[PDB]
């Protein structure tokens, strides 16, 4: 776990739902298999810092199969064949990056050092089961993280694609930041809008409205 | 769009009337030589309405029917009175006894004769 | 020569209160015969179109009594 | 149900919390009968007490719309399709159920009983007749009792009328009223029909139910 | 209009929808009748100050009849017979205030000097018509006011009753403020929850968690 992340995240503990989270999910680790272990929950708070966060991309549900996911949202292990929606966001990357290189795998250890907050909303779910758990405390623990970054850190962006990400972080101001939303990256998302939009420039381009640490998509 | 007239702007001749009585909030004048235009502008507007040879079964308004001439351009303005000119129906009938005090009244209900 | 009788019946002078004494009662029987899906949805449909203006308040007591009459008339024991 | 008053002062002169359909007594109007479910209560008007409640659990038909009435001699009651002699509180004769809804009515001759489409006798209890055009219609007679009116209670309700004879039950007319008939009452002096008809389509959300007066016997 | 309100509301003008608002609604005043005049829009920014705002109560739609409303939400003129939902919130006030006095009218000039932000969301609608207008700019002009008060002023409360008020101001933090929501004050609100809840103590009571300028409900 990264200590400088909890420079002011000490106001994450003392709430009536936190001990509901780290004990019962540990109790779910003492009976069942919730899929991501404790040494993969803390990857996003270890690999990147909090000093350079520039893109906020949420994540709805983890990957219930064994030996697939590693904590980051829309992410999977490298020997896993790559997931289709992450294979679907690659399609717009060719049409906007002229120098399109190919990842060839599913580990997202290349964009994580850029300034993207690849956060799953509920970090752990069970093995072989998608949405078994109730709101055991993974939601508001992140809700106290997302809207907290509206105070201290700066330079974010919200590509809150899909109605699950629209409810969590919509009302954050548009003077300090920029919020652009469209259809889901999955091809199971009949009402279109994602299918050709050129949002992926606006990681490189909306930072020209700020002037902060730059981005290259092609770190793969 | 922007269908303007080649003659003098009759809507501006009506809007210049609209800045007088709406600013007559009891200003202390008698509108009887100014409200002749409310019969004179529309009969000038009626004098050119016979150009297209109209069908006389039009009990509706040309603001609903014929947007090509200056009748329907102007009937929608002073029919949409915003319950303000509708007070003059109440004012110059309940408080009307004198012949100038009906001159601003009886010429003008037939000026909204399709609107009546 | 028929003299219509004097209306000395039960009067309803607090119409802002007698409605409130009965608009709950109009809800107190429609839930006893119907699911609350249509009850909130038709109540929302008038509130988007009549609002808090008494023109939906009597109008829901129109529509509820117009249905609860005919739903006790078509031949459903409850619905 | 409420017995109001209509002389000159309008008041609930007696109150009932129980019955779904109240009805007078025909010849001597001092009795009001009313029926909840399968239980029918005889009331007085002077004091409003329960005079005699009649029901036999061993014998009821359990119709959907039970409406206990009187014969015009004020001696017999059709509760649940069972006759009832009101002299000594006994049952007389159950009928055979056929149509799940309608508990029957008396014909004004004092000779018959009209269950929904089956025409019975009062003293021999034999099925005289069966008119299939009486399929689930509420019946209204003339004051003289010389014609029967018919309005369908079928979902639509009453796409037409149904004019019957009171002697041989021959159909006279089915005049087509394009709207939906909901109720029907006629004059004592045989000149108008009070007709509650519904405007629009079959809409349970919007009901515009007007009253339209007809004239008897005019083209 | 109150000048100290616009101490920092000068960031309300320079957006692409503001001239869409004050011109077209003025154009709607130059053709039709939108019901509340310009000298009743500015009552909430005149009667109370911004230095004492403690309760935030939203308002969905104005009152389309002539000579009824005067700008504040859930509010109506004094000779108007009082509206039923405002007559419905009176019912809980008797069951919680033992000293229940009666307003007898519909003008809310008594609670406005307390610390309640009786704000309509869309301030103007047409005469005799409820929801004729499109989003002409009344919404985000208030959305830039509500979430702006999350920065400068302090001590608010959110009784965001009804789903129209839930979308606007939900995600404001619960460390600095307190958000309690229930069913609508209207009796047309079949799914119950408002019908006996004792929320009206928590104007007097949740300020004991803050310690600011007090409230009496009985100023009527």
């Amino acid at each position: 776990f990264g200590e400088s992340w909890k420079k002011h995240l000490s106001g994450e503990f003392g709430k009536p739902y936190f001990i509901k989270l780290m004990g019962f999910v540990a109790e779910e680790r003492k009976h069942y298999t919730v899929y991501p272990p404790p040494h993969q929950v803390f990857t996003w708070t270890q690999m990147c810092d909090i000093k350079d966060v520039k893109v906020v991309i949420l994540g709805q549900d983890p990957y219930h199969g064994p030996n697939q996911a590693h904590g980051l949202c829309f992410s999977v292990q490298r020997p896993v064949p790559p997931p289709p929606s992450l294979e679907n966001i690659y399609k717009e990357l060719s049409t906007d990056i002229e120098d399109f290189v190919h990842p060839g795998h599913g580990d997202l250890s290349g964009w994580a050092k850029q300034g993207v907050l690849l956060l799953n909303a509920v970090l752990t779910v069970r093995a072989h089961q998608a949405n078994s758990h109730k709101e055991r405390g993974w939601e508001q623990f992140t809700d106290a993280v997302v809207s907290w970054l509206n105070q201290n850190s700066n330079g974010l962006v919200f590509l809150l694609w899909g109605s699950y990400a629209q409810k969590k972080g919509s009302a954050i101001d548009r003077k300090r930041h920029h919020v652009l939303q469209t259809a889901h990256p999955s091809p199971l998302s009949v009402y279109r809008g994602f299918f050709g939009c050129r949002h992926f420039s606006k990681t490189n381009e909306l930072l020209q409205k700020s002037g902060k640490k730059p981005i290259d998509w092609k770190e793969l | 769009m922007t269908t303007v007239v080649v003659h003098v702007d009759s809507k501006a001749e009506l809007t210049t009337l609209l800045e007088q009585w709406e600013k007559e909030h009891g200003s202390g004048q008698d509108m009887v030589p100014i409200l002749t235009r409310m019969s004179q502008l529309i009969e000038k507007e009626t004098e050119e309405y016979r150009k297209g040879d109209p069908d006389p079964f039009d009990d509706r308004h040309p603001g609903r029917a014929d947007p090509e001439c200056m009748l329907g351009h102007l009937l929608r303005i002073l029919f949409k009175n915003d319950d303000f000119m509708n007070a003059l129906v109440n004012a110059y009938v309940m408080t009307s006894r004198e012949p100038p005090l009906n001159t601003a009244a009886c010429r003008l209900l037939l000026d909204i004769m399709p609107g009546l | 020569m028929e003299q219509a009788p004097e209306d000395q019946g039960p009067q309803r002078e607090p119409y802002n209160e007698w409605t409130l004494e009965l608009l709950e009662e109009l809800k107190s029987e429609a839930v006893r015969h119907f699911p609350r899906i249509w009850l909130h949805n038709l109540g929302q449909h008038i509130y988007e179109t009549y609002g808090d203006t008494w023109a939906g308040v009597e109008a829901i007591i129109r529509i509820l009594q117009q249905l609860l009459f005919i739903h006790f008339r078509i031949g459903c024991r409850h619905s | 149900s409420a017995l109001w008053g209509m002389k000159s002062v309008f008041d609930m002169k007696h109150s009932f919390t129980e019955d779904h359909y109240v009805e007078f007594s025909k010849h001597s109007q001092d009795r009001v009968i009313g029926t909840k479910g399968d239980i029918a209560h005889i009331y007085d008007i002077q004091t409003g007490n329960k005079l005699l409640t009649l029901f036999n659990p061993d014998l009821a038909n359990n119709y959907k719309r039970n409406c206990a009435t009187f014969n015009p001699t004020d001696d017999l009651v059709l509760n649940d399709g069972v006759l009832w002699d009101v002299r000594s509180a006994q049952a007389i004769h159950k009928f055979d159920k056929f149509n799940m809804n309608i508990s029957g009515v008396f014909h004004p001759n004092g000779l018959e009983v009209i269950i929904n489409t089956e025409i019975w006798d009062l003293r021999t209890f034999h099925l005289l007749h069966t008119v299939p055009a009486l399929d689930q219609c509420r019946v209204v007679f003339n004051h003289t009792g010389t014609v029967m009116y018919g309005a369908m209670l079928q979902s639509p309700f009453g796409s037409s009328f149904r004019t019957f004879n009171a002697t041989d039950y021959k159909p006279i007319a089915t005049i087509d009223v394009k709207r939906n008939i909901f109720d029907l009452c006629t004059d004592t002096k045989d000149c108008y029909l009070a007709v509650i008809e519904n405007q629009g389509s079959m809409d349970a959300l919007n009901m515009d139910t007007v009253c339209r007066l007809y004239e008897v016997g005019r083209q």
